[PDB]
């Protein structure tokens, strides 16, 4: 059941074999079922998705699309520190700089692009801070390298991207959204080289469940909250539909578990009236189509 | 002078059918075509109209300014006739 | 002299790019013997989006390139279209006809005079996404019609087509009209006739109607009759399962026929909720 407003909790007291969640310790038969037995759950900012991040970035200004695409595409093979903007040398020597914005040895961007397309560069195994994406976005577009033995600085591009940088950083500087994200981190990494499979298997196993022949602890998954967002809640609720549709399609007929959903008040969030993009329409249309293929 | 051959009176331009001094009508079961014809039908002639909805193969109703009075005509076959292709799939699938 | 096209709007040697684009316009290059990938068109569009240059002019081409870059990577669409490329190309200016003809000959039977290794061509498409299905199916149908136009009657053979749930993809429209001319036949099967094309229904010469309840479905079907009567429309609303009402050129009077059962039955898979436990 995918609740929206917190009123069904009143009448559902005293039901055996129920897993309860609101927005490790497991109890069982022999203990009464009552209130004030709630848990918490947090969603990170990486789970929104590549298409979701693109939609929230809403690139509709000149040549910002290639910059955003390459900024999002240049995260696994980028060397960056907290406050040290320098270019890693292949030979080994280090020429340190300062925080000042000055053009130095940046002509090797072509070499870095060729090397990262070759897929023989050192990778990054840390959890990227949110401000890293903003730094990468701000970095591209400003510098325009010359053809040979020269440089050119243009303030027109900086003026054009000033609305871009303000709209991307001011909205990210918010407090209403900040109360539902957890930064504890400290997960674990699996070796073998197929870690990309793990990066999706973890959530499809924990949040969605296992396949037949295996054992999962929770059998019902209630989602309910009191805090509501006027312009952000429907997107986040619809954000879960695209990932679920992708998971259901990839599962195939080999693995498929029956699921009964009870989404409520669809017209509030299924079709948002202040948005023009029709991407979500195909998303829930495909989800509805997939509801027929298997037991859903 | 013009001769109009058609099967959908509702698909004709409404101002050209009324200009025709004479008329003809073979079997027609779609009510919207019969109503369109009756919109330009001579008054006082109703018994022959009931045949129009059920005229058998090759029967015509003639009413206009070139006939003494309406009559159910049995048109006679002319030899040679049209192509009458009507391709048959059994002969090529033997 | 060697030149390469870039990806991230790279500006390199713009003085000699003008002669490159002029030669490309006048076609003074070397022919390629392989099929480029589908993103080559996107790269060409980026190159052609374009002394000093103004970003205002280049800003006009963002929607198509962004749509292409947001649609190509999807697994659902990538599961259907083959983007391997690199196919062999013949020398000349009739490459399109060969590529069309190969697929048409394989999929929709062969030309008159050539023996075939089959007589029934069953096609299973249950995983195809209906968001992209109608355009692909309509394109295939119109390509078949365009190929059939050149064939003529003298080089054609009888074909029959069966289409279940045809209202989804029947929505480019010349196949039905030219079917009589090019010796073709069709069968339309659907469940909501209100969505059927207004012209396609009238062309049909025979009618089989099962239990149909909605007024709009029987409101338009009433409007598109040519050889039926008004005395059987009442029984449509209460037709039992397995009973049909037929009127057309195969019966002297409309007949209420109970259809015989054909063995074996079709693949009707039932999701049992108690066996799986």
């Amino acid at each position: 059941i995918f609740d929206i407003n917190g009123e069904y909790a009143q009448a559902f007291t005293g039901i055996p074999n129920v897993k309860h969640t609101i927005l490790e310790k497991k109890q069982q038969k022999g203990e009464l079922y009552s209130e004030e037995y709630y848990c918490y759950k947090k969603i990170p900012y990486q789970a929104l998705g590549f298409a979701g991040l693109i939609k929230l970035l809403r690139p509709s200004d000149k040549t910002q699309l290639p910059a955003l695409r390459n900024a999002l595409s240049a995260i696994n093979r980028t060397h960056f520190k907290s406050r040290n903007i320098y270019l890693e040398k292949d030979d080994g020597e280090t020429f340190l700089l300062y925080d000042d914005c000055r053009d130095t040895n940046q002509s090797k961007l072509a070499e870095w692009l060729d090397l990262l397309r070759r897929r023989r560069l050192k990778r990054t195994n840390v959890w990227p801070p949110f401000k890293s994406l903003a730094t990468l976005v701000a970095e591209f577009g400003c510098v325009a390298a010359d053809r040979s033995n020269g440089s050119k600085r243009d303030a027109f591009g900086f003026s054009n991207v000033l609305p871009l940088v303000k709209i991307i950083q001011q909205l990210a500087e918010d407090i209403r959204f900040k109360s539902i994200v957890n930064l504890n981190g400290g997960g674990e990494l699996a070796d073998g080289g197929t870690h990309w499979d793990k990066a999706m298997s973890d959530e499809v196993d924990y949040f969605f469940g296992k396949e037949k022949g295996q054992e999962n602890d929770w059998n019902v998954h209630i989602v309910n909250m009191k805090n509501l967002a006027q312009d952000h809640a429907p997107m986040l609720l619809s954000a879960l539909l695209e990932m679920f549709a992708e998971i259901l399609f990839r599962r195939g007929q080999e693995r498929s578990y029956p699921t009964v959903l009870l989404l409520e008040e669809a017209h509030h969030y299924l079709r948002d009236p202040y948005a023009e993009i029709d991407s979500q329409i195909k998303a829930y249309e495909r989800l509805a189509k997939e509801g027929r293929k298997f037991k859903c | 002078s013009l001769i109009v051959s058609t099967q959908r009176p509702s698909e004709l331009s409404p101002t050209v059918l009324a200009m025709c001094s004479n008329w003809f009508s073979l079997r027609l079961t779609n009510e919207r075509d019969l109503q369109a014809l009756r919109y330009a039908m001579e008054s006082g002639n109703e018994q022959i109209l009931k045949q129009i909805s059920g005229l058998p193969r090759g029967d015509a109703v003639a009413f206009g300014s070139a006939f003494n009075l309406p009559v159910r005509i049995s048109i006679n076959q002319a030899r040679p006739g049209p192509k009458s292709s009507d391709a048959v799939f059994s002969e090529e699938w033997a | 002299e060697t030149f390469l096209l870039y990806d991230d709007c790279r500006d390199t040697n713009q003085s000699k790019l003008a002669e490159w684009l002029d030669l490309l316009r006048r076609r003074r290059l070397k022919r390629t013997n392989v099929w480029p990938p589908f993103k080559s068109l996107a790269t060409l569009v980026a190159e052609f989006g374009c002394s000093k240059r103004d970003a205002f002019g280049f800003s006009n081409v963002l929607p198509l390139v962004k749509i292409i870059q947001q649609l190509a990577e999807d697994i659902r669409f990538k599961s259907i279209v083959n983007l391997n490329g690199g196919g062999e190309l013949a020398d000349g200016g009739t490459h399109w006809d060969k590529a069309m003809s190969d697929e048409v000959d394989y999929f929709f039977g062969k030309e008159k005079g050539q023996e075939n290794d089959w007589n029934v061509h069953i096609v299973n498409m249950k995983n195809l996404a209906q968001d992209h299905a109608p355009m692909l199916l309509s394109a295939l149908l119109e390509m078949f019609a365009e190929i059939l136009f050149r064939r003529g009657q003298e080089r054609s053979y009888p074909t029959v087509l069966l289409l279940e749930e045809a209202h989804h993809y029947l929505r480019y429209e010349r196949l039905a009209k030219e079917g009589r001319k090019f010796k073709c036949s069709l069968i339309v099967s659907t469940q909501r006739p209100s969505e059927l094309s207004p012209t396609v229904l009238a062309m049909c010469s025979n009618w089989f109607s099962l239990r149909l309840t909605n007024e709009r479905d029987l409101q338009a079907l009433r409007y598109a009759m040519e050889s039926g009567n008004e005395q059987i429309l009442k029984q449509i609303s209460g037709l039992p399962r397995g009973d049909a009402v037929a009127f057309g050129s195969a019966f002297n009077l409309p007949v209420r026929i109970s259809i015989n059962q054909a063995r074996p039955g079709p693949k009707s898979s039932d999701a049992v909720f108690s066996e799986e436990w």
